[PDB]
RNA sequence: GCUCGCCGGAAGACCAAGGGUUCCUGUCCAACGUUAAUCGGGGCAGGGUGAGUCGACCCCUAAGGCGAGGCCGAAAGGCGUAGUCGAUGGGAAACAGGUUAAUAUUCCUGUACUUGGUGUUACUGCGAAGGGGGGACGGAGAAGGCUAUGUUGGCCGGGCGACGGUUGUCCCGGUUUAAGCGUGUAGGCUGGUUUUCCAGGCAAAUCCGGAAAAUCAAGGCUGAGGCGUGAUGACGAGGCACUACGGUGCUGAAGCAACAAAUGCCCUGCUUCCAGGAAAAGCCUCUAAGCAUCAGGUAACAUCAAAUCGUACCCCAAACCGACACAGGUGGUCAGGUAGAGAAUACCAAGGCGCUUGAGAGAACUCGGGUGAAGGAACUAGGCAAAAUGGUGCCGUAACUUCGGGAGAAGGCACGCUGAUAUGUAGGUGAGGUCCCUCGCGGAUGGAGCUGAAAUCAGUCGAAGAUACCAGCUGGCUGCAACUGUUUAUUAAAAACACAGCACUGUGCAAACACGAAAGUGGACGUAUACGGUGUGACGCCUGCCCGGUGCCGGAAGGUUAAUU
RNA sequence: AGGACCGAACCGACUAAUGUUGAAAAAUUAGCGGAUGACUUGUGGCUGGGGGUGAAAGGCCAAUCAAACCGGGAGAUAGCU
């Protein structure tokens, strides 16, 4: 799927598009289909809230079924569409009911596959158990942390957690950024790793590729006035401080976890 | 060389106007400073 | 429907111009000055009962009042409304 | 009134925004007008804006606003649900001519159309706030079919020339016609149809989705333009009588074909790409309750309604924004001829203008230009400015390189006109005719006519043929930044900023973090191939040593140590 | 195909001159850069003052910006003129 583009002209030398063909290339299905209006990165009271966020192609919001609580009926994969929202790749499934939902597509699921949830659902990539009838070790994502809460854990591209264990109620997991997390053996998780692993193989060779994702300049604060950031500025490039945020808190190395409500699900913190 | 007024009557209306004045309570002391000063237009209202 | 006491009303005075004269000639168009508030409907049945005159259409502008002067002070005119109504075969004055 | 000059992708013509009577008429010239003014966007008076179909209003929603309750907050308030507003978007319908001093798709003439309402008759399953479909959508690109439009001929009317010639192979003008309705074509999409049957679309559904048979595939949908009608009409070059000399009436010929051709239409198409491309209603359809005579529905038909508000005029400007009748700013619409790749540019058309002080003179000097002996950067901080290069085809083109470049490198040759090839060719366009034919917006053939490069050969004129306007100067070595971008509106466009890439670090989701006395919101309807912060800044080769200090991370024995007691 | 190339519209603003009681409180003229994009533009919307927004200049926030403007405390205080 990588592919080089050759460099004919300087802001294509560089990008290398991560290209699949058996993705739909005709429109995404319409019923389950809403909108996904912009924000630019502000809060309902218009202050930017997140910086670096703005412009960017116009996004229809493809709804996903995380869930997957549709037990007992199989579906298809009819197409493994496209899903300008998030990293993966959806996957328009058809049950033996005829109802259609998008789900995300795991590692080698084409079309035609079929695909099923539930307890009685057997131990196949695309299919959704409770982790506790999911054998110790089994790759899944997905990952609900609640029981009917919906998948919220390896959603990404290519991502995945290993089942570490089983303790009764609850289930260790090891998770993509390293941690063991306990959670009950009650939620769901799809057999299997997230699709279009090739991700993070694409680079995007130019300035504005970033900007059609929604991504505005990103300004150093070392570039800026004493006013404008805490790291401000001196005669020439000066620094002699210590990285901080442009809020004044520690950026290299300091904590910020403070729920200790939580705690005790985590087992071990990624290292 | 563009100047900084750009007249708009809908943009004037929705901002200065009676309706904007009396949709607040610090508009409506504009209009009760006007009314106590005796300005014959209180508002840009058309 | 249309009270005679509203019908009454709704037409203040004939328009004499030039081109009412005109349109009364050619067209059978008498030009009517009419009540700020005088709908069509209104401005037609009271022709038809206060002329004795079967009318066709009635076309309602309403003409805005010229900002004069006082030679010292700035006044301003208020609007009126002609109405063109076309009379079908009806003679008047 | 005659010349003259200027603009003509405008300096013309329509609007929206904004303005607000500046519109048109009569009248006045104090002030306003950078001069005079008889004139004016000035004064004064009078007149002028006519709509079921255009726009608004209206129905529908977007961003967003307000928001019953609600949640939260010393108060004032904040947020937000049900809702309800909000266009810059979606939603019914009219065109051609004629007309006023001043409006016209609005008045008039001719011919249309839409959506409601009520009534008649025939007939009937009707019914939402629900369900489905639809509306409904990206960038770029490549065609072909076309039309607007232009050109040429033909045709019709006129003409026969202030100076040699001009009854023709001459000259000038005209040659226009719509909505609608009818047909249904180039093109685009799609198999069709019936039946049975069910975890779906909250319930239901004949609808949609699915599943399975049966049989047929030619039916459906959509679609420019054309033709027909509209149109025995309108309009029309231009005449003839009378003239408030402005006119006014009245009459009125041809009205065809060929070729070329849009950036418009078919096209919301089609092909392809990744950055994956509104919503809602109108609309179509399906059922849930009553009821089944009703009521509703449907088709035709008759009659009724379609209100209100805008409509003048300016609108790239003397009417808007800039204090000015200011050399500035201001979104959209149309887009003639010749040359040209062209919406460049030159010159014109339609149309509109000559910029509201003029008359002289022809000093220095200033400004804006033209030319220049010999020299040719000696000028100067610096080739600043100027001069020079400049088109097309073709031949030819180095180092270096990331194999794309460099490169239009450099450099050089041809170029006008005329004749022949070939009384205009290759190509394109295609009539008639002829045959076919499921006899049509059809097919085959065939070629009239029309248009039309380029090239070659020969000749010819000039000092010069890319002859004007228009239109790279080139090469060499090196610093910095990879690159396209960005910035100190109004002295700094850069080596600065951003940038793809890289790295560190944080962050397990009720995430970190940010704005919030809070609720809550962004982050994100994302989920560690994710997001935040920080530094560096493509790519290549790489990125050494030091943790004593400061910071951070970890660890806690023990010392110390607050409230509390 | 391309933040590809040349070049009008369009968007900018590198140089020169002019102008500097200007035609103009930032323009004109001859050149100049981008010109399918990180583009430009119409309408409406939104963020508010130690606040915003900022491809970062202390830029911009109505000819106003190292803390807008308006009103108020206010006749602040001035060993200074
Ligand atoms: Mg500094
Ligand atoms: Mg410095
Ligand atoms: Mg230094
Ligand atoms: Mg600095
Ligand atoms: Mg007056
Ligand atoms: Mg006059
Ligand atoms: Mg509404
Ligand atoms: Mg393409
Ligand atoms: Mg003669
Ligand atoms: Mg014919
Ligand atoms: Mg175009
Ligand atoms: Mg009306
Ligand atoms: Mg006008
Ligand atoms: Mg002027
Ligand atoms: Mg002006
Ligand atoms: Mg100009
Ligand atoms: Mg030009
Ligand atoms: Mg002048
Ligand atoms: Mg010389
Ligand atoms: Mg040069
Ligand atoms: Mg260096
Ligand atoms: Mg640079
Ligand atoms: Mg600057
Ligand atoms: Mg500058
Ligand atoms: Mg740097
Ligand atoms: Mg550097
Ligand atoms: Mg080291
Ligand atoms: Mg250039
Ligand atoms: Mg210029
Ligand atoms: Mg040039
Ligand atoms: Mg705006
Ligand atoms: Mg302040
Ligand atoms: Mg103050
Ligand atoms: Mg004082």
């Amino acid at each position: 799927a990588v592919v080089k583009c050759k460099p004919t002209s300087p802001g294509r030398r560089h990008v290398v598009k991560v290209v699949n063909p058996e993705l739909h290339k005709g429109k995404p299905f319409a019923p389950l289909l809403e909108k996904n209006s912009k924000s630019g990165g502000r809060n309902n009271n218009g202050r930017i809230t997140t910086r670096h966020i703005g412009g960017g192609h116009k996004q229809a919001y493809r709804i996903v079924d995380f869930k997957r609580n549709k037990d007992g009926i199989p579906a298809v994969v009819e197409r493994l569409e496209y899903d300008p929202n998030r990293s993966a790749n959806i996957a328009l499934v058809l049950y033996k009911d005829g109802e259609r939902r998008y789900i995300l597509a795991p590692k080698g699921l084409k079309a035609g596959d079929q695909i099923q949830s539930g307890v009685d659902a057997a131990i196949k990539p695309g299919n959704t158990l409770p982790m506790r009838n999911i054998p110790v070790g089994s790759t899944v994502h997905n990952v609900e942390m609640k029981p009917g809460k919906g998948g919220q854990l390896a959603r990404s591209a290519g991502t995945y957690v290993q089942i570490v264990a089983r303790d009764g109620a609850y289930v260790t997991l090891r998770l993509r950024s390293g941690e063991m997390r306990k959670v009950e053996a009650d939620c769901r998780a799809t057999l299997g790793e997230v699709g279009n692993a090739e991700h993070m193989l694409r680079v995007l060779g130019k300035a504005g590729a970033a900007r059609w994702r929604g991504v505005r300049p990103t300004v150093r604060g070392t570039a800026m006035n004493p006013v404008d950031h805490p790291h401000g500025g001196g005669e020439g490039r000066n620094f002699g401080k210590h990285p901080v945020t442009p809020w004044g808190v520690q950026t290299k190395g300091k904590k910020t976890r403070s729920n200790k409500r939580t705690d005790k699900f985590i087992v071990r913190r990624r290292s | 060389m563009k100047r900084t007024f750009q007249p708009s009557v809908l943009k004037r209306n929705r901002s200065h106007g009676f309706r904007a004045r009396m949709a607040t309570k610090n508009g409506r002391q504009v209009l009760a400073r006007r009314r106590a000063k005796g300005r014959a237009r209180l508002t840009v209202s058309k | 429907m249309i009270r005679e006491e509203r019908l009454l009303k709704v037409l203040r005075a004939p328009h004499v111009s030039e081109k009412a004269s005109t349109a009364m000639e050619k067209s059978n168009t008498i030009v009517l000055k009419v009540a700020k508030d005088a709908t069509k409907a209104e401005i037609k049945a009271a022709v038809q009962k206060l002329f004795e005159v079967e009318v066709e259409v009635v076309n309602t502008l309403v003409v805005k009042g010229k900002v004069k002067r006082h030679g010292q002070r700035i006044g301003r005119r208020s609007d009126w409304k002609k109405a063109y109504v076309t009379l079908k075969e009806g003679q008047n004055l």
